[PDB]
């Protein structure tokens, strides 16, 4: 259900209020470490000599509960980029205090706010404590969705709130974040406490906040609206960001005071569980993926390698999938031998990288269904599925099936083949060598055979994600370039980014490739329309193929086969983030090169900056043939 | 469960004295409200008139009245205390919840029965005392109150000031009823409020950076300023006297007293911990009563 904790500011007694907030239901408690009004001199006596001690003891709570239920908050006097050079001074020294007695207590998160646009020295000050002993904590930065100048009352006579559209300053909260971020080197350790304020911003202001590290959402009580009964409760829209965060499963944390007197503060949080059991509940695809959110893998390349047994079970256990490959198949075999033949001709049907045999079955199965005679050839390079293949082909297939253990690019075949079927798609549809497969295994497809599929195209779109850089950045490893993890393409179940821009095609393979000239090389030039002010971190990748007519199988999201679970997009990540300015255009370059022994991707981006080529010669990443 | 952090002190019309305190250290991060009708006999708990602990801390308070007494608290809540019957106990009359976080600084209006409260959640609340309800709530600054300050003879006005930067003039018979006003350009954040005694027109604000200035409402330009002290300018105190005197508080652990050129009279270094209040008694309009964060209470003569 909902994570959730308790923001006070005031606490007389620790265990009293631990104790309090527990019966509420909370599971942890934001509070001062030091009281938020003790201000400390460290340079001018007498007050710099003032006895201790200097805060409550570490003795009052079990190690236990300091590191599972307390999150630590900096004092509100604590002002780094004061215009005051003895205020500036005195609060570095009082911020190194605080957060080094955090770290010492060892709770799980400290917070900080960014309420102002100058946080140079605040940075300068954090980054400083987190390069003093590699250590675990989080730091949750408090920054609003709406700066408190831009919400204030209308009530200043002589300084009236301004009545005109101000795109780029209502997104000024997430700028503050920006440069502070980037100044701190873009550390782990630093997320968002994101505060929603009574009134929501534009959309496109709070679509900034899409790719984030958003570990908490702060809500005020002064938001909550009141029903019919006196039930604290949420306005429409409040609710649908809401529905948003707990995709994120964030941490929801409640500040304020009870301003619902009549009903007790069980009340604020059971409106948030009554929220999260409320929603639309998971569909077969997120329940399937809901381990792998942004979890960051090498590609799988089933030619140079073999895939073990429980790969094969995954890719198996797609009935969608294989459904449509039984459709094709069916409906192919009705075009190519009528009625009046059926008992006449027998179809010569070629399954080119089989596994374990899925697409023979629903070879059988098409083959049953449309009522017609064939003849299967399994195709498996891979010896150790071809073990399983040959106890099916004796347990079950009989004389039916042949299983040829060969490359299909070497495999003199006996006699030409009706239908050639194959499943050698990856993410980016041609990213496992399918084109220069199939291409070897062209000369025994008849004159006039059917490759399923017949036509596959691989599909961009850029994307934000300072937090799936940051996942890229950490795979860094020794005895290799410092940058080869930014020259490489990952396959994920991308979750927390911003789309920015509509994907477009890229790379498009027909088979049969009846050309004199094949070369399966290839250069693209894509223009990106972004209607949003953003940060580029990479493209993501996607396909649709073309099985047989109008049966097809798609990952593009607009367009993607409902219920199926075989294939998750890729990223193509950039070295150096990029800004990008609503009305601009992102231009990307993708090139698809080749030797005899390897296959690569190239990628720049043109516009509005210049990249680096990433990945040229295929030095940090090939494909291999 | 003792409070050794001197908040305030408040001379009544008849000489006794008001303390508030908080524990911002130790175990119990608690208040307490004391009367001393001997003020020589104070800090002292043992030589008091009347006591009572606070569930919370206490950042400001003052008199309502002759028996009431008017809280703000860590808590968020706004409080007032009453007195007995017959001076001996100090009882609970409202404790009222409507701040999001610390109430920082409260004030009385002239008419004795409304009040104003300023908070850490940026807000100003203006308080029926009567009645236990905030009559209209404010969000005028663009962060925490530091100091909010009633008009001494006009029930409809008051100071407030905030780490914004804004010195607001309150009137709230106006459909906007604040307005910004101060010196010509950027100052450093201003820290403290006072009315003149005599001048409707006129006010002192000391600053974060230890100035001390004029203020004429109408002509909205500093007449006056004087380097003070070495840091923050925490209250700011007129005498009763005919032609008075002003008294300036400072982290610096110094009072002192100002004449009407901001001029410099008397200086004490007696505290060694933070300055918080003064109160001249009304007795003996040469006496001068600070508290500090040393749980000092210091009797000075003024010449
Ligand atoms: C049938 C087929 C299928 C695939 N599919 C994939 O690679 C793929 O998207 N995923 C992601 C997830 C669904 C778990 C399996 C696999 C994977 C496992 C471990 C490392 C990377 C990827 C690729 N090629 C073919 N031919
Ligand atoms: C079901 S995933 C794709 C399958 O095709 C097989 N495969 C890939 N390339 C070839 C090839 N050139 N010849 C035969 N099988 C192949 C792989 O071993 C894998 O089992």
């Amino acid at each position: 259900r909902v994570s959730s904790g308790r923001d006070l500011n005031c606490v007389p007694e620790i265990a009293d209020t631990l104790g309090a907030v527990a019966k509420q239901g909370f599971d942890f408690l934001c509070m001062p470490v030091f009281h938020p009004r003790f201000k400390r001199e460290f340079i001018q006596e007498p007050a710099k000599n003032r006895p201790g001690p200097q805060t409550r003891s570490d003795l009052l709570l079990s190690g236990r509960d300091w590191n599972t239920l307390i999150v630590g908050k900096l004092s509100p006097w604590i002002r780094p980029d004061s215009k005051v050079e003895k205020i500036r001074r005195n609060s570095e020294a009082a911020m190194l205090q605080e957060l080094n007695f955090g770290a010492y207590l060892g709770l799980p998160a400290f917070l900080l706010p960014l309420n102002q646009e100058d946080n140079t020295n605040l940075a300068r000050v954090l980054t400083n404590h987190i390069h003093t002993g590699h250590h675990s904590s989080m730091f949750w930065m408090r920054v609003p969705l709406v700066a408190p100048e831009d919400l204030r009352d209308d009530i200043i006579e002589n300084a009236p709130t301004t009545h005109t559209e101000e795109y780029s300053g209502e997104e000024k909260t997430w700028m503050w974040w920006h440069n502070f971020r980037t100044l701190c080197d873009y550390s782990k350790r630093i997320a968002v406490a994101l505060e929603i304020g009574a009134d929501l911003p534009s959309n496109h202001v709070i679509d900034r906040w899409l790719g984030e590290p958003i570990k908490a959402a702060i809500l005020p009580t002064s938001i909550f609206l009141t029903n019919k009964k006196g039930f604290p409760v949420l306005s429409k829209m409040h609710q649908r960001l809401i529905f948003r965060l707990l995709k994120l499963e964030v941490q929801f944390i409640i500040t304020g005071t009870n301003h619902h007197s009549e009903k007790e503060f069980c009340s604020y949080l059971q409106y948030l569980e009554y929220l999260s059991q409320n929603r639309p509940p998971p569909n077969a695809y997120e329940l399937f993926a809901k381990g792998y959110e942004d979890y960051l893998q090498s590609p799988l390349q089933p030619l140079m390698d073999n895939l073990e047994s429980q790969t094969y079970e995954v890719f198996e256990k797609d009935p969608i999938k294989y459904s449509q490959y039984q459709q094709a198949i069916y409906k192919c075999l009705l075009d190519r031998v009528p009625e009046e033949e059926k008992d006449t001709n027998v179809q010569v049907l070629m399954v080119l990288g089989a596994g374990r045999g899925p697409l023979v079955n629903a070879s059988l199965r098409a083959a049953k269904q449309a009522d017609r005679r064939i003849k299967l050839y399994a195709v498996e390079k891979n010896p150790n599925a071809v073990v399983t293949l040959e106890n099916w082909q004796f347990e079950e297939w009989g004389s039916q099936v042949t299983v040829v253990s060969s490359d299909m690019r070497e495999w003199v075949a006996p006699e030409k083949a009706d239908i050639i079927v194959s499943e050698l798609l990856g993410s980016f549809a041609d990213n496992e060598l399918s084109p220069e497969c199939l291409d070897g295994a062209q000369h025994f497809l008849k004159d006039d055979g059917v490759s399923i599929p017949g036509e596959y195209t691989s599909f961009l779109a850029p994307i934000s994600s300072s937090k799936l850089y940051n996942e890229v950045r950490a795979c860094r490893e020794k005895d290799r370039d410092p940058e080869a993890q930014f020259e490489m393409p990952y396959v994920v179940r991308l979750h927390n980014f911003h789309q920015l821009s509509a994907p477009q095609p890229c790379f498009t393979f027909s088979h049969p490739n009846r050309d004199p000239m094949i070369d399966n090389n290839r250069y693209c030039t894509l223009e990106f329309p972004v209607e949003v002010n953003t940060v580029l971190h990479g493209f993501a990748g996607y396909f649709e193929t073309v099985l047989y007519q109008d049966i097809t199988l798609s990952i593009r999201p607009e367009t993607h086969s409902p219920g199926m679970f075989s294939w998750f997009p890729i990223l193509f990540p950039i070295k150096q983030p990029i800004t990008v300015r609503e009305g601009q255009t992102i231009c990307v370059r993708f090139w698809r090169c080749s030797n005899s022994k390897k296959v690569w991707y190239e990628w720049a981006v043109t516009a509005p900056v210049c990249s680096a080529i990433h990945n040229p010669t295929g030095r940090s990443y090939t494909i291999g043939l | 469960c003792m409070e050794r952090q001197l908040e305030a002190a408040r001379y009544r019309s008849d000489g006794a004295l008001l303390l508030g305190a908080s524990s911002l250290s130790g175990r119990c991060w608690a208040g307490s409200l004391w009367l001393f009708k001997d003020p020589c006999a104070a800090p002292n708990e043992g030589f008091c008139s009347a006591g009572v602990q606070t569930e919370a801390g206490v950042a400001d308070l003052t008199w309502v009245g002759e028996r009431g007494i008017l809280v703000a608290s860590d808590s968020g809540a706004v409080e007032l205390w009453e007195l007995d019957e017959n001076e001996t106990l100090i009882v609970s009359k409202f404790c009222k919840y409507e701040h999001d976080d610390i109430v920082s600084t409260v004030s009385v209006l002239s008419s004795g029965t409304q009040a104003v409260s300023g908070s850490k959640d940026i807000c100003i609340k203006v308080w029926d005392l009567a009645q236990q309800v905030v009559l209209s709530s404010y969000r005028a600054h663009a962060a925490q109150v530091t100091c909010v300050a009633a008009s001494p003879h006009k029930d409809s006005v008051f100071l407030s000031c905030s780490e914004d930067n804004r010195i607001l003039l309150w009137d709230t018979r106006c459909p906007k009823p604040a307005s910004q006003i101060g010196c010509s350009a950027p100052g450093y954040l201003p820290t403290s409020l006072a009315w003149h005694p005599q001048q409707s027109e006129v006010f002192v604000f000391g600053d974060e950076n230890g100035t001390v200035s004029l203020v004429d409402t109408k002509s909205t330009s500093c007449v006056l300023s004087s380097a003070v002290h070495s840091q923050c300018v925490t209250g700011l105190v007129f005498s009763p006297h005919s032609v008075p005197f002003l008294a300036s508080l400072s982290e610096d652990c110094s009072l002192a007293v100002l004449d009407s050129s901001l001029s410099e009279l008397f200086r004490s270094q007696a505290h060694r911990d933070f300055v918080r209040d003064a109160t001249w008694s009304p007795l003996n309009h040469s006496l001068l009563t600070t508290v500090g964060w040393d749980h000092q209470v210091v009797h000075h003569v003024v010449p």
